[PDB]
DNA sequence: TGCATGCATGCATGCATGCATGCATGCATGCATGCATGCATGCATGCATGCATGCATGCATG
DNA sequence: CATGCATGCATGCATGCATGCATGCATGCATGCATGCATGCATGCATGCATGCATGCATGCA
């Protein structure tokens, strides 16, 4: 009964050279981890990093060099839990233990942690002190002292983390070997064969949880024999235990009666997540599936939900089946554990480092002509309109706020409507525009009703939440709409609540929260039956009040007028489209929207400041545009007033148009180029 | 599939079996004369078991780690280096068991002080076989005929006896009835069965203390193993001290225990058994054939067998002759006529006639020493069974009985009563015992060579009154032994000094060379008599009747018999295959000495 | 007198609200079963009383 | 005065009885264990209410 099975796998070898591995590495002062180790045992920092690359860059080095090193990215590569703390415990024999005092302000588990090393230490010298006094080569007088003495494990005490790492092609390049465990890999893809491997899956963040602790093991005061119980669950459930289990109070009549103990247990960061399928290699006719993902420990509150990221990690299975009559006799419910998080489209306002940063920021600054280049770049996929792109260039930077302090803030936000139809191809800018940008949700007309994009009340799963909507979701980013021309008449009204800024109000059944948004909007309508009747006026040929359009800053229309010579550039255009993969030719070089986007975020932390002269040149500019729009107060091609939040956009548009120079220089040329983008957005009704 | 420990016993014993290649000519011959006992059988017309012995040598100075682990747990290395070995005799052309030979200070001890020690061990145990039970063959496999379909089917039985190691007992009813309702009609001979044995073994008594009561144990043999001892022997047993059975914890002292995967080794005893497993290289018999081809060997024989004594020449001569036992020829439907010769001799005490004895028992092979009384059992068996598992009557050989081609010693002769004295005419004469009791009449075989010995009635004299009736015994006793030797007590100073210096060097060509010389000629040496033996002893016997009857007394034409054995016997010393006439020569003086 | 435009009204497409329905689980009740006790039975084992054997004696023998 | 025979007595062993001592058969008695049900918790289906929209009708205009 119950055999054995020898296969190749060591682990008594392994655990040799993983101890040199971990000692002597010198390439990337002194050793690198060590001084890693001695910044852990400075006691600042809680995570350890372990890459597979100087692994294999070992691995190479040693059959260089020497005869032979026992494979270890493979070996690691298989099974991958067992690695965990067979390679930690051999951490905890070399340490650079007191290199600093402990500060007084350090942290509440650091005191108590002292306190089981030197608990420890002073349990091992009383034992030692007997022994010797009753004698009748002191490594067996030392391992004595060992055996007789029930001590804290080491287990216990640990204060760091780890968290692996997976290799990148890039070395694997150079040198293949076992680069199997990166590859871009569906949900579909994963067949249940890859168990206990190490693995990387990408998708998208949706329906997020709450981080709530996690209990891991408990203590327990004994009261009488004055020991401490510990009992580990590694369950979903479990119970508490008997009165005691001591040694002392075993063996006697009157056993003692326990209790738990809150600050001394162990607990841990826990929330979990879904990731829904990627949605381009679904085959024809699929619905995308989900997949369970616990995190743990450090990289808790790192995971927006409705992103795009590369998630690593290995795949466990949790005991459980579904009804109780459907049980086939051994079912296997899987989970995978997140490991390492790598986001596509990486998100502002995150970094600090501004070096290797600069690096390609000062050739894109020493390029030349960059303002006109940015808006060239920005879905360069069509022909013309680059005052156009460059509003909507304008509209990515947003980015100035200001309160006066008990008192009111005023939002630095852009809110650009398009007009026209329908061969100006506008939503192939729309689609563009929150693909580029960080935060950026498409949405449409019906496929959102007046609850749909706002906040819902539903059940919470394991961990009765607000579930929220899209507009929830896409605040700090710029949510892209289609026909607002067919909303519902209550989803306008929540649209003129966004023009106040955070403001959305609720009245419903139970519910009386109002909820904050730090929303973007842009808005594209059409246009009245037919197209653009001189005869039909403004606002006759629109289905919304002006009102509303008192609060679009900025506006444009879509003219489409056949004219001769426009065409033929625009014929060798659209032709060139087929003919290749790339548009512009010798006169210009396209900004990769990686690159873009860190240049755009460093001139996001820059805060330009007005100047006096400034001042007096917009002032007696605001009286040229309030004099001549009230000598009409007509119907006809001109609109009809001219709102004091004119001067609030263009005074804060200047402020922005500031922010591309990224050196706090508000001129007289940084206001001149805002006066030319209204003038223009408007009356182009012309021809 | 086997896992890797089970293998690996396996690769290191096949690397000792690789090892040494005196095991693979064994085997060898073990399959080529078993294929040669079936064709010998399978082709004019139209036995030995698997099992070799290894010793415990070779072990030792192979793998220490593989000596230690069988010596403490046997029960983890039997079974793997058995398949190892049934893959040797399956690779090189059933069981094929192993014996454990071996001599090992370690657990050599007595059965008197085993018990709660050394259990689940390999223990080797010698003592005494005693009160042998029935033969009885095992089931194992049972074949039944079902009617309407036509077909047989297959049914195994297992007990935990055989497998070493405790697995889940899984019972099975004995069939009846199977799969949709015909009869299992039974069937035999097809069906498999193996014998089976249960004995007890009471420690040595040459070993135990003075007076205290036995303790002992059970021994359970197998099929190639059942009846190698009768009850009354000295053996050793090698095999394994299992215990066995739920010890009372179930529902006032369980786990009984016994021993099993055994080996059977009968040894010598003092006066008990066979000690004919003497060997015989070519270099010993070419040291016979180069001792045969003498003239005068028996003399230095006969001055062989008298290490420490003086004197006694033609005694001696005799003493070879009886355990050449002189040839038998079975009649055709007729009777036997007895071969064998039996000698009294008398003389005065303190001059070598208990010096004689001992001698005569320990050289020779099979002997019984008989002192004083011989009652009730001796020369009987006495049927004295109250067994317990049915009531019958059944039988303990008596020592004439247990001495069956071989030598009584009676000491004390004149001393038995005339009761056992009845019996010895029956022994000595038809060689049979015919025991008819209420119980049972029997009829048995017995045909011992006999040396008793007797005193004078009174004093020593043994010449001053009259040579007749210097002891009274029943007149059909002096026909019934062969030579009566008188001796004397002849007092000299030449004859002194040859004693003198004689004990003197006492207490400040060999015996077991002897031995092997002895049991050689019993297989091959028996001679068949020629014209020339005729001649001589016609003349000679005549001379017998006419004239010793004017001296002494009695002549029969039984002594005549005797003359016969004597030339026979003679002829065996010298290995002949005729018989010479200088053999007649040797054996008409033998009777002048030892009469006139 | 015929026609385009604004106003009143029914329709059924999503949110609250009520209830029927399906599944997990700890406990009180009934029944198969081991265990103590004495019996009829079957079979081995000790024992004491009278006869043949050994020795002393009277008689005869030479 | 030195042996042989008939006579009488003392004594150890064979065994057919009485009695104690191992397996099955039977019966009364008390401990423990599988399990269906009352209870509680989680979930899906159907109706009234708010209403944008399509439609019929009143209205002035060329
Ligand atoms: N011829 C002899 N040579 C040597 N020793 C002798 C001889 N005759 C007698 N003995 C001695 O006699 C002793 C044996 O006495 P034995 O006659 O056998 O006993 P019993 O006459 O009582 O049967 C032995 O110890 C032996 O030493």
């Amino acid at each position: 009964a119950l055999p054995s099975i020898q296969l190749p796998v060591d682990y008594n070898n392994l655990f040799n050279e993983i101890t040199d591995f971990l000692v002597t590495f010198k390439q990337d002062k002194g050793p690198k981890y060590m001084a890693m180790l001695q910044k852990v045992a400075n006691r600042e920092l809680n995570s350890v990093i372990i890459d597979l690359d100087d692994i294999l860059q070992y691995q190479n080095e040693k059959f260089l060099q020497g005869t032979q090193a026992d494979d270890l990215v493979s070996a690691i590569q298989q099974n991958a839990n067992h690695f965990t703390e067979l390679f930690c415990r051999a951490i905890d024999n070399n340490m650079p233990l007191p290199t600093k005092e402990i500060d007084y302000k350090d942290d509440v588990l650091d005191v108590i942690l002292n306190q089981r090393r030197l608990r420890n230490e002073r349990m091992l010298s009383d034992r030692t002190n007997e022994i010797r006094s009753e004698n009748l080569m002191n490594d067996a007088l030392r391992e004595v002292v060992e055996d007789e003495t029930e001590l804290f494990p080491p287990n216990l005490t640990r204060r760091y983390f780890l968290y692996f790492k997976p290799l990148s092609q890039n070395c694997a390049r150079r040198y293949r070997k076992k680069a199997i465990s990166s590859k871009p890999l569906s949900v579909r893809q994963i067949k249940g064969d890859f168990l206990g491997q190490l693995i990387t899956v990408r998708g998208i963040i949706t329906r997020v949880s709450d981080v709530k602790p996690a209990v891991e093991v408990i203590a327990y005061t004994c009261d009488q024999c004055g020991y401490e119980v510990f009992q580990e669950v590694n369950s979903r459930t479990f119970t508490p235990l008997s009165e005691c289990t001591s040694e002392e109070c075993s063996q006697n009549q009157t056993k003692g009666q326990l209790f738990m103990s809150t600050r001394a247990s162990k607990f841990s960061a826990f929330q979990e997540c879904k990731i829904q399928e990627l949605s381009q290699q679904v085959p024809v006719g699929h619905i995308p599936r989900s997949l369970n993902i616990h995190v743990n420990g450090t990289l808790v509150r790192s995971l927006s939900p409705g992103d795009i990221v590369d998630v690593t990690g290995i795949f466990l299975p949790a005991p459980y089946t579904g009804f109780k009559a459907l049980k086939a006799g051994l079912l296997t419910e899987t989970y995978l554990e997140a490991q390492f998080v790598r986001q596509h489209k990486k998100k502002f306002a995150s970094f600090s480092l501004t070096s290797d940063v600069e690096e390609r920021v000062m050739e894109l600054i020493t390029s030349g002509d960059v303002y006109n280049r940015l808006a060239k770049s920005i879905a360069p996929e069509i022909y013309g309109n680059l005052d156009v792109k460059k509003a909507l260039l304008l509209l990515l930077v947003g980015g100035v706020d200001k309160r006066v302090g008990d008192g009111m803030k005023i939002r630095g936000d852009i809110n650009v409507c398009l007009m026209g139809d329908p061969g100006v191809a506008k939503s192939q800018l729309l689609k563009a525009i929150c693909k580029i940008s960080p935060r950026g949700v498409y949405t449409t007309g019906k496929g959102s009703s007046g609850v749909g994009l706002t906040a819902a009340v539903m059940k919470d799963p394991v961990t009765m939440i607000l579930e929220g909507g899209a507009l929830v979701l896409a605040d700090n980013g710029i949510c892209c709409i289609d026909e607002f021309d067919k909303m519902d008449e209550s989803d306008r009204t929540a649209i003129h609540e966004v023009m106040e800024q955070q403001t959305i109000s609720i009245s419903k059944a139970g519910i009386n929260t109002t909820l904050n948004a730090r929303t973007s909007i842009l808005a594209a309508a059409n246009p009245l039956y037919g197209r653009y009747n001189p005869r039909l006026s403004p606002l006759d040929n629109i289905n919304l009040p002006a009102a509303l359009l008192s609060r679009f800053d900025i506006l444009f229309l879509m003219l489409d007028i056949p004219s001769r010579d426009d065409d033929e550039k625009l014929a060798e255009h659209v032709t060139y489209v087929h003919m290749h993969n790339k548009q512009p030719d010798l006169d210009f070089t396209p900004v990769e929207p990686s690159k873009m986007r860190e240049y755009i975020a460093y001139a996001k932390t820059k805060r330009p400041v007005m100047s006096e002269a400034v001042n007096d040149y917009v002032v007696q500019a605001y009286i040229r545009l309030r004099q001549d729009s009230k000598r009409e107060m007509d119907s006809k091609f001109s609109f009809g007033q001219a709102t004091p939040r004119t001067l609030l956009g263009i005074i804060r548009l200047s402020q922005a148009l500031a922010k591309l120079r990224l050196a706090d220089m508000v001129d007289i040329d940084d206001v001149e180029e805002a006066l030319r983008l209204v003038r223009v957005s408007k009356e182009s009704l012309y021809q | 599939a086997p896992d890797a420990v089970f293998g690996d016993r396996v690769r290191r014993f096949q690397e000792f079996l690789d090892t040494f290649t005196s095991y693979r000519d064994s085997v060898r011959s073990i399959q080529v004369y078993n294929s040669n006992n079936a064709a010998n059988y399978n082709d004019d017309q139209d036995i030995l078991p698997h099992r070799i012995i290894i010793s415990l040598d070779d072990l030792r100075e192979f793998d220490r780690s593989f000596w230690s682990g069988i010596l403490v747990e046997p029960a983890y290395f039997i079974p793997p280096a058995e398949k190892a070995l049934t893959d040797l005799a399956d690779s090189m052309d059933h069981p094929w068991k192993l014996s454990f030979k071996g001599s090992f200070g370690a657990h050599a001890l007595s059965p008197r002080t085993l018990t709660a020690q050394h259990l689940n061990k390999l223990v080797s145990v010698e003592g005494i076989v005693t009160k042998t039970s029935l033969v009885r063959p095992k089931l194992i496999r049972s074949v039944h005929y079902a009617a309407k379909t036509g077909r047989f089917h297959y049914r195994d039985y297992t007990d935990a006896t055989t497998t070493l190691t405790t697995r889940i007992p899984t019972p099975a009813i004995y069939p009846t009835e199977d799969t949709e309702g015909n009869k299992l009609t039974t069937e035999y001979g097809y069906s498999t069965f193996i014998d089976h044995q249960r004995i007890t073994v009471q420690e040595m008594p040459e070993m135990a203390p003075a007076g205290q009561l036995p303790r002992s144990i059970d021994v359970i043999l197998d099929d190639d193993l059942v009846d190698k001892t009768k009850p009354g022997d000295r053996v050793n047993v090698v095999g394994v001290f299992k215990s066995l059975g739920a010890g009372g914890m179930n529902q006032l002292i369980g786990f009984k225990t016994l021993i099993l995967g055994n080996t059977v080794y009968p040894l010598h005893a003092r006066s008990t058994g066979v000690a004919a497993r003497q060997m015989l290289t070519d270099f010993d018999i070419r040291n016979i054939n180069k001792l045969s081809k003498k003239k005068d060997i028996f003399d230095i024989l006969s001055q062989s067998l008298a290490p420490s004594i003086y004197g006694h020449d033609h005694i001696k001569k005799a003493i070879l002759l009886m355990l050449m036992g002189g040839v038998e020829k079975n009649l055709e439907n007729g009777s036997h006529l007895r071969g064998d010769i039996n000698i009294l001799m008398v003389g005065d005490p303190s001059t070598a006639k208990s010096q004689l004895l001992r001698f005569v028992l320990n050289t020779a092979s099979l002997a019984i020493a008989t002192t004083g009384r011989g009652s009730s059992g001796v020369g009987l068996t006495a049927a004295v069974t109250t067994d317990r598992e049915t009531g019958e009557r059944r039988l303990e050989a008596g020592a004439m009985v247990l001495a069956d081609r071989g030598v009584v010693c009676i000491d004390e002769f004149d001393k038995m009563t005339d009761v056992d004295r009845v019996a010895i005419h029956e022994v000595m004469e038809q060689q049979t015992v015919t025991i008819a009791k209420a119980g049972i009449h029997t009829t048995l075989n017995a045909r011992c060579s006999v040396i008793a010995a007797a005193n004078p009635v009174f004093g020593q004299y043994d010449v001053n009154r009259d040579p007749h009736q210097n002891i009274a015994l029943p007149d059909s006793l002096l026909s019934r032994f062969d030579l009566l030797f008188v001796v004397t007590d002849d007092i000299n100073e030449i004859r002194d000094r040859s004693i003198s210096e004689h004990v003197l060097r006492t207490h400040r060509v060999t015996i077991p060379f002897l031995r092997k010389y002895v049991q050689y000629a019993k297989e091959r040496v028996i001679p068949q008599l020629t014209q020339e033996a005729i001649n001589v002893i016609v003349k000679n016997y005549t001379d017998l009747r006419n004239d010793d009857n004017t001296k002494k007394s009695p002549i029969t034409a039984r002594t005549l018999e005797t003359l016969i054995r004597l030339a026979t016997a003679h002829a065996k010393v010298r290995l002949s295959k005729t018989v010479n006439k200088v053999d007649a020569k040797v054996a008409a003086n033998l009777l002048r000495f030892a009469l006139l």
